């Protein structure tokens, strides 16, 4: 049980970089523009609900990143290549 | 009925599990013959034959009391089985004067 | 269930004002006794018989 | 000898049993109440949980009520004899 809860925050740590788990598994919907989390099932519910709270905030964050990352795979003089460089910095 | 009395002849000995058996054999032998009764329900008269006990024992308060504990206990439940509680209560009841000799002398005989 | 608990504490009011005798784990048993159907004269008989035996055998 | 006022927590216990036991025989249902172990510090730890609205193995979320309900029974209730099972609803 405490052992696998350091399982959990470390496999956290890496969901919020966009890299892929080792017990949290992504699935891609379209190559991530919302990316569902298959987080490891219970064998205790405790900490089942806590990582459930957590996964929502990385699922906000593939949002930005998906958009992020394809206006330079539309590279044009325009007011978006401006608008998500920016927020690469605040990434 | 078998566990139920069986725990009674355990209990009232307070002491044997098996050797209480005698006890146990005897209680339901007794329980074998059948016995009649003289009067079989009706709550009014059991409760009445409690109350002139009461005030012949010289505890007159204590039967001012019954009442009250009498009309409290159907309110926390209602019975089916109370004429046969409140007789076993009445055979039991005893007087607050005297011993009943010795009964630790007894046993020598 | 929090019904049976509250029977008993009125119950052993009149047990001991009348004098009975009986403590609490065996009141339960005539309850039940009662409950799966007895003759009220056995019941009495075998209770005043096995209180009469008890004192003489542990004397 | 000690009686149950000084002989601890294992004395008290075993009394509670026998006397719940007592009045437990009038009371008929599929399979009588019975103990599950929880010790008295992994009481304090699934307590700890339920202040977050997360269950334990003793809480069991209810979505009808949104609201969270313990286990009734003779169930461990550490060493008070049923006093955590109204306590810990609270």
């Amino acid at each position: 049980l405490p052992s696998q809860e350091t399982c959990l925050v470390e496999d956290l740590l890496y969901i919020l970089i966009g890299v892929d788990g080792r017990y949290i598994s992504v699935q891609p919907l379209v190559g991530r523009q919302s990316r569902s989390f298959s987080v490891e099932q219970n064998l205790d519910s405790s900490v089942k609900e806590l990582v459930n709270r957590i996964l929502p905030v990385a699922t906000n964050y593939s949002t930005v990143t998906r958009f992020v990352e394809e206006n330079s795979s539309f590279e044009y003089g325009q007011v978006n290549h401006a608008l998500g460089a920016a927020m690469r910095t605040l990434g | 009925p078998n566990v139920l009395l069986q725990n009674l002849c355990c209990r009232i000995l307070g002491k044997g599990e098996a050797d209480v058996a005698q006890q146990f054999q005897y209680a339901v032998r007794v329980i074998g013959s059948n016995f009649a009764p003289t009067v079989e329900r009706d709550e009014f008269l059991v409760t009445e034959k409690i109350k002139k006990e009461f005030v012949r024992q010289r505890r007159e308060a204590d039967g001012a009391l019954f009442s009250e504990l009498h009309r409290k206990l159907q309110s926390q439940g209602v019975l089916k089985n109370r004429w046969s509680i409140l007789y076993l209560l009445l055979s039991l009841s005893e007087d607050p004067r005297k011993q009943p000799n010795k009964t630790s002398s007894f046993a020598a005989l | 269930m929090s019904a049976v608990r509250e029977t008993m504490d009125v119950l052993l009011e009149i047990s001991r004002l009348l004098n009975t005798g009986l403590d609490m784990e065996t009141l339960s048993i005539c309850v039940r006794l009662c409950e799966q159907g007895i003759n009220p004269e056995a019941l009495s008989s075998v209770i005043k018989e096995l209180r009469r035996a008890s004192d003489t055998l542990k004397a | 000898e000690p009686y149950v006022t000084e002989a601890g927590r294992e004395a008290f216990d075993k009394l509670y049993k026998l006397h719940e036991g007592g009045l437990q025989i009038l009371s008929a249902t599929t399979l009588q109440p019975q103990l599950v172990l929880l010790e008295e510090t992994d009481l304090v730890k699934a307590v700890l949980n339920v202040l977050i609205g997360v269950v334990s193995s003793t809480f069991s979320y209810n979505q009808a009520l949104q609201s969270f309900a313990v286990k009734q029974g003779v169930y461990i209730s550490g060493t008070s004899p049923d006093n955590v099972s109204s306590l810990l609803t609270q």
